[PDB]
C-alpha cells in the first residue's frame, strides 16, 4: 500500500518525512481522518 | 485549596484581577494502574468529603460551585505546546529546541530515565519548573507578570518554611520550580525527588488525545441525600477541637456511578481503556 | 536473583523473582486465612492485590518444596 | 590494507568487449560507457524509477535478471545507474558497462568478484 | 476500592472541556499562552 | 628461556548436525546408507547436490520445508607459567562459534537441479581478548578517552573501507563534493549529508562496518589505521591470572609476616549474541539504505566488551 516505509513521500505515498518524528506524528499523513489511536500509535523509548 | 482569585501556575492573563473567579478552573491529574475498567468491573467512584458549609472555617453561603471528574484518555500535554518537558534534560550546556516553544526552553535530547543526578549545581540548573526558565528567565515569556519575583507563579516554598495558618503553608507546596533540592537539610526541602515531567504514566510518551467521560458534582451549602450523587451524610455534633472548643461536622459520601457519563468528550465509547482521572474545582468565588 | 518480592510497600501487584519452579502464593493479610491463591508460573510471576486493601499481608509462596514465606506492605 | 586499482583493466576489458562484439558506445567523463538502443515518449536524483533490467558479466552470465517491472529509488543504486538511468526518458532502452568502481567495487560480493565489469540492458519504463 | 487519594500521586493538570470537544470555555482549543488564561491556583496536599 | 611453561591444555569441541527433509526413500531392517555411508556417521559433506541427482528428493515444486545445518565450535585453551621460583602465572583463551544455516529449496523438474532459494545464517560468536590498555582511564559523565577515541576513529575507519571499496584508481566520492552537493532542506537526505561531511558517500558515521571496528580498536586501545576491521577475530588474546607468594621469602620471615600472597584476575571476553546475514546484501543494483550506508554482508544488534579484574589486587596476609 502507500504507507510503505521506504517510499515515504517519494511522489504519492500517504507518508511525509514528519511520519519519523513524534512531535509531528500526525502532520505526517496525506489523508484527513487519521487518529492517534486508530491509524497509528506512537512510543518514545519502546524496549524491543 | 482553590483560589479562584490567585493566578494560576504558567498563567499569563493580563487582567485576571477583573475576571469573574467562577469562570476559572483548578485541576489536578492522575494515572490508573489499572486500566480496564470492564473486566475489572469498576462500578463508581465513591468519596467520603467533608462539607465546607457547616464547620468552623465553613465558607460563605453564596460560595456554591461544581466539582469535576474526567475518565479516559486526557492530553497530559500541561503546557499545550506539542512537546514533552522533562527538567532532567535542561541546564545550560545541553541542546534545546532552536525556536522557544511559546513556554520556555525545551530539550531537544531524548529522554531516557526520569531522573536528576544528585550535583547540586545541575540540581539548580534543571529543577525550574515546567516552565523551564529559572525564574530569572521567566519574564521574557510570562510578560504580563514580568516585574513579579515569580513571573510563571510556580515557585515552590516549603510548608515548615512558610508563614501564617496550615492553609497558607501549603499554598506554594505544589509548585514545580526549586521542589527537588539535593540535600535534606535545605530550608526549602524538597517535597520529591523525581523531575517534573509533561508524562503521568511513566510510559515515556506525551499523550495529546482528550476522549474522555465526564462527571460532575455541586458543592452547595444545602446538599441533601437522594440527588447530586449523595448515597449517606453523617452528622457530627460536637468535636473536640484542639483549642478546648467543640464544632459541628458534615461528612458527605457521593458515588458517580462510572457506567453513567454526564457528558462525553472526543471520540470514547467504552471503558476498556481508561488511562487518567483528571478532577477540578470550577465556579467558586472565594476560597473552598 | 533467589526470591525476591521486589515492590513490598506496593500499590500494585508483585513480582515474585524465583526459580523455575511455579509457585502457589496466598495472602492472609492482617487476621486469620483470606487466600488469594494465584498459579504464578516461573516466567509470568505477576499478583494482584492493588484492590484489597491497605495492610501488612502475610504470604507463602511455593515453588514445590521452596516454601518461602514473608510479609508484603500494601503501602 | 589491501587496495587494489582496476580502472585501466577494466577499461581495456570494455574497449575489448566493444571491439570483439560490433558496437558504438559513448563514454563519460567517469569511465561509464552506455548505449541507448531506443527512446520514449528525464528521472532526477529523486525519482522512484520501475526497470526491467538485466545484469551479466563480459561472457554472457547473468547475474542479476528481472524480466518484471521493479522500482527503485535511484539514489540507492550503484553510481553506474545513478549516472546511466538520468540519461533517458520512460520508455526507452539504455545499455551500461559499468566498470568495478562504479559497480560492486573492488571487493565485490557474492556471484560478483571484484574488480569485475558489469553489463546492464536496462528499460525505464516509469519514472513513478 | 482502588484508593486514590494519595496527595503526590497527583499533579497539575491540563486545561479540561466542558461540554464537548468544541467547547472552548477555558481556552482549551487555543495553540497560545490563552490556554492557560483561565487557570487558578489549587493546592492539593495531605497536612504533616 | 622459554621452559618457564608447565601445561598448555587444549579443549576443542566441534559440533554439527544437519536435518535435510523432503528425503523419499525407506530405510532397511539394519539401517541404510542411501544418501551417503559418511551421513549415517555424520559426514556433514554436501549430500543435497548428490540426492538431487541420484532422484531421492521430493519433486514438489512449492516445497515449504528448509534445509538446516548447525555448527559450533568451542576452543578453551589454557597454559601455566612459572617466570618465578614463587609467582604463578596461567592463560586462558576461549572462544566460541555458534552458526545456523537454514534455506529453502526446489528440484528442477529436468536434469533434477538442486535449487536453493533464500538461504540465510546466523549465530553467535564469543572471544577472549584484551582490553586493559584503556582500563584504567578516567571515565565519568564528563569525560572519556577512550570515547573520544571511538569518536575520532569512525572517519578513519570510513577511509580506510572506502579505499577498500573504491579500489584508489579514482577520488573517493565523500558528501561534500561537487559530485554529491549538500541538498536544500525539502530533500529528506539534507541532516544526513551535513552530519556526515568529509566521510565516503557509502561509509557513514552511523554504519555498522565503520563504527564496529572503531569501537574495538578505541576500546582495545588499538591503532584505527592498522587494526582489522572485520567482524570476528581469529586469535584469542590470553587472560591471565597471577599469583605471588614470594614477597615473604625476602626479609618477612622476622618482618611480622608468616603468609603473605597477592593475586591479580584479569578476564576480557569480545561477545556478538546474534549476527545474521543481511537479506539485502544481495546481487541487486540497490546497494545503500534509507541512511544512504552500503548493505553489510553480516548484521547484528548488540555487541559486548566485558572486561573484569576480579581481583584487580588480593593483598592478604597474617602478622
Amino acid at each position: 500500500n502507500k504507507y510503505d516505509p521506504a517510499t515515504i513521500g517519494q511522489a504519492g505515498s500517504f507518508l511525509n518525512s514528519n511520519i519519523r518524528e513524534i512531535v509531528t506524528a500526525k502532520s505526517g499523513f496525506n489523508n484527513t481522518n487519521v487518529s492517534e489511536a486508530t491509524d497509528y500509535s506512537v512510543l518514545e523509548n519502546a524496549r524491543k | 485549596t482553590y483560589y479562584p482569585g490567585e493566578r494560576g501556575p504558567y498563567n499569563n492573563n493580563p487582567s485576571f484581577g477583573a475576571s469573574n473567579p467562577s469562570a476559572n478552573f483548578g485541576g489536578i491529574m492522575r494515572a490508573l494502574n489499572s486500566t480496564n475498567f470492564e473486566q475489572g468491573n469498576v462500578e463508581y467512584i465513591q468519596f467520603w468529603v467533608l462539607d465546607p458549609y457547616v464547620g468552623n472555617g465553613e465558607s460563605p453561603a453564596t460560595n456554591a460551585g461544581k466539582i469535576y471528574f474526567n475518565l479516559g484518555e486526557i492530553s497530559e500535554d500541561v503546557l499545550k505546546d506539542g512537546r514533552k518537558q522533562y527538567e532532567n534534560g535542561l541546564g545550560p550546556d545541553q541542546v534545546m529546541v532552536n525556536p522557544q516553544p511559546l513556554w520556555g526552553d525545551v530539550p531537544a535530547s531524548q529522554s531516557l530515565i526520569y531522573a536528576f543526578d544528585t550535583n547540586p549545581d545541575n540540581r539548580k540548573n534543571q529543577d525550574v519548573g515546567l516552565d523551564g526558565l529559572p525564574s530569572s528567565r521567566e519574564g521574557s515569556i510570562y510578560t504580563n507578570y514580568a516585574g513579579e519575583a515569580d513571573p510563571a507563579g510556580d515557585d515552590y516554598t516549603y510548608y515548615l518554611n512558610a508563614d501564617g495558618g496550615v492553609l497558607e503553608r501549603y499554598k506554594n507546596y505544589n509548585g514545580t520550580e526549586g521542589n527537588s533540592a539535593v540535600s535534606i537539610n535545605d530550608p526549602n526541602r524538597g517535597s520529591t525527588t523525581l523531575p517534573d515531567v509533561e508524562d503521568i504514566n511513566r510510559d515515556n510518551t506525551m499523550s495529546t488525545i482528550n476522549a474522555y467521560y465526564e462527571y460532575s458534582i455541586d458543592v452547595k451549602p444545602g446538599m441533601q441525600v437522594g440527588e447530586n450523587y449523595i448515597t449517606d451524610i453523617r452528622e457530627v455534633t460536637n468535636v473536640d477541637l484542639p483549642n478546648g472548643g467543640t464544632t459541628n461536622a458534615r461528612w458527605i459520601q457521593f458515588k458517580i456511578p462510572v457506567s453513567q457519563p454526564q457528558n462525553t468528550i472526543g471520540n470514547i465509547t467504552d471503558f476498556r481503556s481508561i488511562r487518567f482521572m483528571r478532577m477540578f474545582m470550577t465556579g467558586f468565588n472565594s476560597q473552598m | 536473583s533467589d526470591f525476591l518480592v521486589y515492590p513490598n510497600p506496593t500499590k500494585s501487584n508483585i513480582s515474585f523473582l524465583f526459580d523455575n519452579e511455579t509457585a502457589s502464593v496466598s495472602i492472609y493479610s492482617l487476621l486469620g486465612q483470606k487466600l488469594i491463591e494465584k498459579q504464578i508460573t516461573n516466567q509470568n510471576p505477576v499478583l494482584s492485590v492493588e484492590g484489597l486493601t491497605n495492610g501488612l499481608y502475610f504470604y507463602t509462596f511455593d515453588a514445590g518444596s521452596l516454601h518461602k514465606t514473608g510479609k508484603i506492605i500494601k503501602q | 590494507d589491501e587496495v587494489k586499482d582496476y580502472t585501466a583493466e577494466n577499461e581495456k576489458e570494455i574497449v575489448d568487449y566493444l571491439a570483439q562484439n560490433n558496437l558504438t558506445a559513448q563514454r563519460t567523463n567517469s569511465g561509464l560507457y552506455y548505449i541507448i538502443t531506443k527512446e520514449g515518449s528525464h528521472p532526477t536524483l529523486n525519482s522512484n524509477i520501475t526497470v526491467i533490467y538485466k545484469g551479466y558479466f563480459t561472457n554472457g552470465k547473468v547475474f542479476d535478471e528481472s524480466t518484471e517491472g521493479v522500482s527503485y529509488s535511484l539514489r540507492t543504486l550503484i553510481p553506474g545507474w545513478k549516472e546511466g538511468i538520468p540519461l533517458l526518458k520512460s520508455g526507452g532502452e539504455i545499455q551500461l558497462f559499468v566498470p568495478a568502481h562504479l559497480g560492486y567495487g573492488s571487493n565485490g560480493n557474492k556471484t560478483v568478484p571484484g574488480g569485475a565489469v558489469l553489463i546492464f540492458e536496462i528499460t525505464l519504463v516509469s519514472v513513478n | 476500592t482502588i484508593d486514590m487519594r494519595s496527595a503526590y500521586a497527583w499533579s497539575l493538570a491540563s486545561t479540561p472541556f466542558i461540554t464537548s470537544i468544541n467547547d472552548n470555555t477555558f481556552n482549551a482549543n487555543s495553540n497560545t499562552l490563552e490556554y492557560g488564561f483561565k487557570r487558578a491556583k489549587l493546592s492539593w496536599y495531605t497536612i504533616d | 628461556v622459554l621452559t618457564s611453561i608447565k601445561n598448555v591444555q587444549i579443549n576443542y569441541t566441534k559440533n554439527s548436525g544437519t536435518v535435510l527433509p523432503g528425503y523419499t526413500p525407506s530405510v532397511g531392517f539394519l539401517g541404510t546408507s542411501k544418501p551417503s555411508l559418511g551421513f549415517v556417521f555424520g559426514s556433514q559433506d554436501d549430500v543435497r547436490y548428490e540426492a538431487a541427482k541420484r532422484g531421492w528428493l521430493t519433486t514438489y515444486q512449492d516445497f515449504n520445508q528448509s534445509f538446516t545445518q548447525v555448527s559450533n565450535k568451542l576452543l578453551k585453551v589454557t597454559a601455566n607459567i612459572d617466570l618465578l621460583p614463587d609467582l604463578k602465572v596461567d592463560l586462558s583463551m576461549d572462544r566460541s562459534y555458534s552458526e545456523n544455516t537454514s534455506e529453502q529449496y526446489s528440484v528442477d523438474p529436468s536434469t533434477n537441479e538442486y535449487k536453493p532459494l533464500s538461504p540465510y545464517t546466523y549465530g553467535m560468536f564469543s572471544i577472549s581478548t584484551v582490553m586493559i590498555k584503556t582500563a584504567f582511564s578516567p571515565s565519568d559523565e564528563t569525560q572519556s578517552a577512550a570515547f573520544d577515541d571511538f569518536r575520532s576513529n569512525r572517519l578513519i575507519i570510513a577511509n580506510r573501507l572506502a579505499e577498500g571499496h573504491y579500489g584508489s584508481g579514482v577520488a573517493i566520492p565523500r558528501y561534500g563534493d561537487a559530485n554529491n552537493p549538500i541538498p536544500a532542506e525539502t530533500d529528506p537526505n539534507y541532516a544526513v549529508y551535513t552530519a556526515n561531511q568529509g566521510y565516503p558517500i557509502g561509509y557513514t558515521k552511523s554504519n555498522q562496518a565503520v563504527l564496529l571496528p572503531a569501537f574495538l580498536a578505541a576500546y582495545t586501545g588499538s591503532d584505527a589505521s592498522s587494526s582489522s576491521t572485520n567482524i570476528f577475530r581469529s586469535f584469542p588474546i590470553p587472560n591471565w591470572s597471577i599469583k605471588y607468594n614470594g614477597l615473604m621469602r625476602y626479609k618477612y620471615f622476622k618482618d611480622k609476616f608468616k603468609r603473605f600472597s597477592l593475586q591479580h584476575n584479569y578476564r576480557a571476553s569480545y561477545t556478538i549474541n546474534q549476527f545474521r546475514s543481511n537479506f539485502d546484501y544481495n546481487s541487486s543494483p540497490k546497494v545503500q539504505d534509507v541512511n544512504t550506508n552500503f548493505y553489510n554482508e553480516i548484521i547484528m544488534s548488540n555487541v559486548n566488551l566485558v572486561e573484569q579484574f576480579s581481583p584487580l589486587i588480593r593483598m592478604d596476609f597474617e602478622l
